[PDB]
């Protein structure tokens, strides 16, 4: 309010939420093939045998073990919410990014307040107080 | 204010940022005092938004794409005619066609020639700050003296950066060992480089090149770089040379002769595609190649704004030089901006303490412009590091890092000078055709369960095959395109079929 | 000023009497005797290295 | 009755040459698209310039006649074009409204299907005037689009003219401040012009300098609320300030023990002390002393003595030596008035009134006790080493004035932090809410 | 002069901490440039005038400084996440990247410690020794194209 | 006039390749900086003493 301003982003919370979705519904049904050109389906385990080759393990590994890789997964996962829930601490590296600002614009207010050597921090004292070309000095 | 562009139509919408609607056509808008922001309780219709009020458009409901933006998801543009507003789509919505068992695979490709654009270099630029901030006058000469070193540490901060534009310059196109050169037969298999490779007749830049170097466009002074334009255009040729008649080996240890069509064979067999696949389609490669080129001289002499990074690069030094330049004739509360005025005016004590007005003035002036330079440098070396990265990685190699040298697959590129900056043209494999198909992950034979060794097992709904993953080539399922293990017992999905064994 | 003067072919109006770059620094002068048109060059400057 | 201005009344705003660039100015100009008044005479308002132009091949329009009375009274612009020459003076001629046939002289000078239209401007007692000369054939209206008027006439001639008239088909407009920018073609001429205050896209226009521009949104301009009223809320007080009890105070105090009284609950009008011409001085601090009637205190201190006119000096902020630090010494950030005169008509005595006597920030010490000046105890007694403190002054009928008396009073004003308590003669108004208002409340503006 | 990176980062602190120090000894317009000679020849109303071009001139001076170092340390961070990059693609893995890790055929990378940096010797493989020979795409035989696995 | 290195005609053909029979082992050495001296300046006693 005091001569500063905030804008809005361009894409709002729920645009993003669709890109998200997008990215990610992209990657379940076909791969990375959607990166390249038009997103070909492919059955998800065998996406895995995909990603299971590119790593020097032989596809066969996978589906004789495909019931225990999807319980170490789903498990997986599943950590993650407790993970965030409990500990906001991880999250620094984007809080510090909004506490900067924060912290940017108050001192700039503050410093509002600073005579710099004038008779008032605030202008329209000079301006009562003083005729012209006094005030003109301050 | 909105427009669609004077060229366009001279209508425009207007936006009061934060402001809410019940104030603004009530306020410094439209009845009340109102300097230059003159009236009309409404231009056409009056819409409020999360942006703020929004004045002169007409809201529609359907979400087109984004022509002008607004801010909060709305967007503006310019229709059937009036400037319409309304909520952004992100793009066409596409439920993937994904079952269990189907799987599509392409049966045709078509290759594709995208180009990319970055800065490399600022003007070098360098300052005489005693001759800026006093003119040759003695007095005013004399009252600097008593700042130290202020006039000495911009020097050796605008030296700082000067230095670095050859460094970036150097960095990105000498990459090359030794000025390779092409032969003078041209039987690179059907390909058609004419476009990109050196016209000896002109300087001796390459078609493309030229389009490019024609569509960019005191106390002060300004240095020439140290490699020329026609040294530059040398290195872009040596690479250029090196790429087709060598591939990458000329990025390591001494360029290895090799037919070009044997080449492109290897970048093929480098994205999974076997490489009978190319041999049998050479022609088909090599005319949609040379097609691609040509799209690429109608795209960049159809339009002016598609180099506008390099164009920006420009602008920016043209705009700085013009801002310090006209800081000279601001006050900074002194009785005149010309010194002798003040000289020949005031007594010598009445004169000194307005002169050091101007002094303090033209100096704090001059920090903010070479401050502004040293960020903007910084900028310029982040590009520059990744067009010599880029350099490194994809013309004198295959990079594998999708997205990384242009979309799509890809198989090589080709550097191509420009002033401050290069242009990459990226050369990648699309897979275009597809079909659907029935897919398991194993086949069950005498009990034994066998895998794909490469690619992946299909069926037409009859007949079942292997074919590798990017284009469909459809074989007999044999001991050879497969391995064993385990029994029909552990993988889910397995079916039967005959597994032969010649 | 201090410059090199030089003869210049800016054909200014009948009234027009001095010229200007777009830094608004001037760069030409009708010779108010013989009235043709000379251009402003500054004197030379820069680094000895 | 009035007409269209259109795109006219663009005139070269310097004799300087530029080449090919979009230049831009801050001028007297006659803006786009205005009204211009219609005519087929009358004496007009002048105002702030004048753009004037006709449709004319007779020359019944012979030129104008300019000044205060337009007669008698002063010298005044005549202008003629006579067909020999464009003839000027500026003489205090004698003619009525129209010396002409049925169809001091400080300076003189001598040079339808047509229009001539021409500006007049005087600045800094320089009257200026502007020309063109066109064929048309839509004469049944000021023509549209766009030429530039060049200069004829720069003079000093001093003449306010407020008032002009023509001599015996014209239309008559008024020059305002506005912002253009120039179109300056290849050649050195003014081909175009935008008025940026015209629409939206001439501020665009304007932003970006130039004619045209590009698809997309570009900011231009701040929009603020501006007040509606202005609002006064001011303590309701009704007793009005002692000021003749304290300045025709029948004796002031010694300057070694000054007297000081509080003003307080009342309406101060000190424009009664700063309108006297009574007063030698009237050294005001922390504020000046037009201000005072319209500022607003938590009290007021009038200190007051009589003291010898030569150490008026250290009566001042931060002051040292037997006036300040041993009788009185105003602080270094002294928020008030010295206001004394010289007071030989009453304080001088027939040959020395030693009633009056001298010797921190407004200290006193009221104590006439020996300075025991070494080390010797003086018990009350003069002698070496041991001293009366206070000195007398000689105040003699006709003393030099550095030896004359002088009544002084001190105000020291408390500013506002506690509530209004001394404050100017303003009268409190209504008030409003929800609006945007100017407000003043006890002087917090 | 191989070292020239890390002796450049040992020089560029020497010469701000040398700068910013000897601006101490400037006037800014003040009767002195030492504090002490004003405070001791001038009463305070005189004094606070001198003093105040001195502040005005020494806190401008180090406003410069922290400025230049602020830039500084940002080329420094860039070059600190290209060394941890190349410490984690190099050393600890095999990296494909062209020129990335040393030029030629890359193998492996061993990092030795340096004063204010980091020094990796990459070991590469490079070919030499080439000899021309006659080569076709494919072999024809029972009138079917054999192509090399 | 600085030189930009030798030059190299390749030996192409539609059917000649070169290929290695030999190589080097090579080793190169690369360095980069990482930190600064951590450094703190008291603007209460560098500016007022
Ligand atoms: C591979 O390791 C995993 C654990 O990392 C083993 O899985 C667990 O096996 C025990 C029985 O041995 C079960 O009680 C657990 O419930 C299993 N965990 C999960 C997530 O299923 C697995 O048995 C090991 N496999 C081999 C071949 O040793
Ligand atoms: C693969 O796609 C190409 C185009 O990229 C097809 O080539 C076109 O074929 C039609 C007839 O079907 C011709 O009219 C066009 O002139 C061809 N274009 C080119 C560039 O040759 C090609 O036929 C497809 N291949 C297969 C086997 O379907
Ligand atoms: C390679 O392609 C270029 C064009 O991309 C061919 O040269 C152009 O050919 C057309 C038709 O003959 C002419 O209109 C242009 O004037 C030619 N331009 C130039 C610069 O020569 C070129 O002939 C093709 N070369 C081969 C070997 O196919
Ligand atoms: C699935 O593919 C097989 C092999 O191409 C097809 O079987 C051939 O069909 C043709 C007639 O269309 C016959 O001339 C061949 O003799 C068949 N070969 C064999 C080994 O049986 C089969 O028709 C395809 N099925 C579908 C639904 O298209
Ligand atoms: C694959 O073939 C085997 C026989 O070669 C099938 O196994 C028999 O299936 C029938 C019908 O379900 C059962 O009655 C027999 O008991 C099965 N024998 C054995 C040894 O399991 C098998 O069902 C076929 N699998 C598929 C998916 O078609
Ligand atoms: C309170 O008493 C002290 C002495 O105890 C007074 O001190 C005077 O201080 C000024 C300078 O600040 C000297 O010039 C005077 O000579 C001192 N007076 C004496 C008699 O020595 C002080 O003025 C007193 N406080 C007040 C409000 O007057
Ligand atoms: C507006 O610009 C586009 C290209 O940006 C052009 O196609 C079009 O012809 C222009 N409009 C008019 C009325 O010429
Ligand atoms: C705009 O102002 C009105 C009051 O004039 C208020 O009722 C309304 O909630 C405001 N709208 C927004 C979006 O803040
Ligand atoms: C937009 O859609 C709403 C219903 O969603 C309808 O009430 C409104 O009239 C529509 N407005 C326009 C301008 O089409
Ligand atoms: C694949 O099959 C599904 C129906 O099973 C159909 O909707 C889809 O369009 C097909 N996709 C292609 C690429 O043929
Ligand atoms: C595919 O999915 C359906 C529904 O979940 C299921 O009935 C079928 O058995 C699955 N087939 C395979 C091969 O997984
Ligand atoms: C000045 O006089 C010279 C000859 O004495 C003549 O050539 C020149 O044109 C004159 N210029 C003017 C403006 O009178
Ligand atoms: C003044 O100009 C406006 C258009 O700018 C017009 O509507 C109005 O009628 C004019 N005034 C008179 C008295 O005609
Ligand atoms: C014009 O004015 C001159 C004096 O300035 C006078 O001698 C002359 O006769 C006039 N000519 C006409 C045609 O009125
Ligand atoms: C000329 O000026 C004098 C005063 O300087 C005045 O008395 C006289 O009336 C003026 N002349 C005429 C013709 O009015
Ligand atoms: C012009 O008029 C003002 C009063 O409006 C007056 O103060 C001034 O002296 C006049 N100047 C001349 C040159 O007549
Ligand atoms: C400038 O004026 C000359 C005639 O004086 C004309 O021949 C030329 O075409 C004009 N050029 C421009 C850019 O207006
Ligand atoms: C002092 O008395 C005189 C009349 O004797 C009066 O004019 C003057 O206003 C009085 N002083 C003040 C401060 O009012
Ligand atoms: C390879 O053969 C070409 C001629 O076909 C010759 O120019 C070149 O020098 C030969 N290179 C080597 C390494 O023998
Ligand atoms: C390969 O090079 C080494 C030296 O690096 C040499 O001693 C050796 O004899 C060479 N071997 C062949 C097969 O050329």
């Amino acid at each position: 309010f005091n001569g500063l301003t905030v804008l809005p982003p361009l894409l709002t919370d729920e645009m993003i939420a669709q890109y998200t979705s997008a990215l990610l519904a992209g990657t379940i049904t076909s791969g990375w093939t959607f990166g390249a050109g038009a997103a070909l389906q492919i059955p998800f385990a065998m996406q895995m045998a995909y990603r299971f080759n590119g790593i020097g393990v032989t596809q066969n590994v996978l589906y004789e073990n495909q019931k225990l890789i999807a319980n170490q997964f789903n498990s997986a996962i599943g950590k993650i919410q407790d993970s965030l829930s409990s500990t906001a601490s991880a999250l620094g590296k984007l809080q510090n990014v909004v506490n900067q600002n924060a912290q940017a614009l108050n001192t700039l207010v503050k410093q509002l307040s600073s005579n710099f050597g004038a008779i008032s921090s605030v202008l329209n004292d000079i301006l009562s107080r003083l005729d012209k070309v006094e005030a003109e000095v301050q | 204010v909105i427009t669609p562009g004077t060229n366009t139509s001279n209508q425009v919408a207007v936006l009061y940022q934060g402001v809410n609607c019940t104030e603004v056509p009530v306020a410094i808008h439209a009845d009340q005092l109102t300097p230059t922001w003159r009236v009309y309780s409404t231009g056409s219709n009056v819409f409020q938004t999360r942006a703020g009020c929004l004045i002169g458009a007409e809201h529609v409901n359907n979400s087109y794409e984004c022509d002008i933006p607004i801010g909060a998801g709305i967007c503006a543009s310019y229709q059937t005619q009036s400037i319409i507003a309304y909520t952004m789509s992100l793009g066409a919505e596409n439920s993937v066609a994904y079952s269990n068992n189907s799987i599509a695979i392409p049966t045709n490709f078509t290759i594709s020639v995208t180009t990319e654009i970055l800065p490399v270099s600022m003007t070098k630029t360098s300052v005489d700050c005693t001759m800026y901030i006093c003119g040759d006058s003695t007095e005013c000469s004399n009252l600097l003296l008593q700042y130290g070193s202020f006039c000495t540490q911009l020097n050796r901060a605008l030296t700082g950066i000067a230095v670095e534009q050859d460094k970036n310059t150097q960095e990105v196109f000498a990459q090359v060992k030794q000025i390779y050169k092409t032969p003078p037969i041209k039987d690179f298999g059907g390909f058609n480089f004419s476009q990109i490779l050196p016209d000896p007749s002109k300087s001796k830049r390459s078609f493309i090149e030229d389009l490019l170097f024609n569509k960019v466009t005191n106390g002060l002074t300004v240095l020439p770089p140290l490699l020329t334009d026609e040294m530059i255009a040398q290195y872009t040729s040596a690479l250029l040379a090196g790429t087709i008649t060598s591939g990458w080996t000329f990025g390591a240890g001494a360029a290895l002769q090799i037919p070009f069509a044997m080449q492109m064979a290897y970048r093929f067999n480098g994205i999974g595609v076997t490489q009978n696949v190319l041999y049998e389609n050479q022609k088909l490669i090599a005319n949609q190649f040379n097609s691609a080129i040509g799209k690429i001289q109608d795209s960049l002499s159809s339009t002016a704004s598609a180099l506008g990074k390099l164009q920006n690069v420009v602008n920016q030094n043209a705009q700085a030089l013009n801002t310090l330049v006209k800081q000279l004739s601001s006050n900074f509360g002194a009785i005149s901006s010309v010194l002798n005025d003040i000289l020949s005016r005031l007594d010598k004590v009445e004169a000194e303490v307005q002169i050091d007005r101007l002094i303090t003035g033209r100096l704090q002036s001059l920090q903010t412009y070479v401050t502004q330079q040293l960020i903007r440098a910084a900028e310029i070396r982040a590009s520059a590091n990744l067009a010599a990265t880029k350099m490194s990685e994809c013309v004198l190699g295959q990079s594998k890092r999708v997205d990384f040298c242009g979309k799509g697959y890809h198989l090589m590129s080709f550097p191509q000078s420009a002033p401050h900056g290069v242009v990459f043209l990226h050369v990648t494999y699309v897979p275009a055709q597809e079909k659907n198909f029935t897919t398991a992950p194993a086949i069950c034979h005498d009990g034994k369960a066998h895998f794909p060794r490469e690619g992946v097992f299909v069926s037409n709904g009859t007949h079942w095959f292997v074919t590798q993953r990017n284009f469909y080539e459809p074989q007999i399922i044999t001991t050879d395109n497969t391995f064993v293990s385990g029994n029909c017992d552990v993988v889910i999905g397995i079916v039967n079929n005959t597994v032969y064994d010649p | 000023g201090t410059g090199v003067l030089t003869e210049s072919n800016k054909k200014f109006l009948p009234f027009q009497q001095f010229g200007r770059d777009i830094a608004d620094t001037t760069d030409a002068v009708r010779d108010p005797q013989t009235l043709e048109i000379l251009d402003i060059t500054p004197c030379s400057f820069g680094g000895v290295s | 009755a009035y007409t269209n201005s259109f795109t006219r009344g663009v005139y070269y705003p310097d004799k300087v040459f530029r080449s090919s660039v979009l230049h831009s100015t801050q001028d007297l100009f006659l803006p786009f698209f205005s009204n211009v008044t219609w005519f087929h005479n009358p004496v007009l308002p002048f105002n702030d310039g004048v753009y004037f132009a006709s449709t004319e091949k007779s020359n019944i329009i012979r030129g104008w006649i300019f000044g205060t009375t337009l007669d008698s009274k002063t010298q005044s612009l005549l202008i003629v074009n006579n067909a020999t020459n464009v003839v000027i003076k500026v003489c205090e001629f004698q003619f009525c409204n129209d010396p002409f046939l049925d169809v001091n002289c400080t300076f003189e000078y001598v040079s339808f299907k047509n229009l001539r239209e021409f500006v007049f401007k005087n600045i800094d007692g320089y009257f200026k005037i502007y020309s063109k000369h066109t064929p048309i054939n839509l004469v049944r209206d000021l023509p549209q689009g766009f030429s530039a008027l060049e200069p004829l006439v720069d003079l000093p001639i001093g003449i306010n003219i407020t008032r002009f008239q023509t001599l015996l088909a014209y239309y008559v407009g008024y020059l305002q401040p506005r912002t253009f920018l120039l179109k300056y073609n290849e050649n050195g001429t003014i081909t175009d012009a935008v008025d940026c205050a015209l629409d939206p896209l001439s501020e665009t226009k304007c932003t970006l300098k130039s004619f045209t521009v590009e698809k997309g949104i570009y900011q231009t301009s701040n929009f603020r609320v501006q007040p509606t009223e202005s609002i006064v809320r001011f303590p309701n007080i009704t007793n009005l300030c002692p000021f003749g009890e304290v300045f025709n105070a029948t004796r002031f105090a010694s300057v070694y023990a000054w007297n000081r009284k509080r003003i307080s609950n009342c309406v101060a009008d000190y424009s009664v002390l700063y309108n006297s011409a009574s007063f030698s001085t009237f050294k005001c601090y922390g504020v000046s002393p037009t201000k005072l009637n319209d500022l607003c205190f938590t009290n007021v201190y009038a200190d007051s003595f009589v003291i010898r006119g030569d150490e008026v000096r250290q009566i001042a902020p931060g002051q040292t030596g037997k006036i300040a630090d041993y009788n009185y010494k105003l602080p270094d950030d002294f928020t008030g008035c010295v206001i004394a005169w010289n007071s030989n008509n009453l304080d001088s005595k027939v040959g020395g009134n030693y009633n009056y006597r001298y010797r921190k920030p407004f200290e006193r010490d009221i104590s006439t006790e020996i300075y025991q000046a070494g080390s010797k105890p003086c018990n009350g007694v003069e002698g070496f080493n041991c001293y009366f403190p206070l000195q007398s002054y000689g105040f003699q009928p006709t003393n030099g004035v550095g030896y004359q008396p002088y009544r002084v009073v001190v105000l020291s004003f408390e500013l506002l932090h506690a509530p209004a308590t001394v404050c100017g003669p303003k009268k409190s108004t209504n008030l409003v809410k929800n609006k945007c208002v100017n407000f003043n409340f006890n002087g917090l503006t």
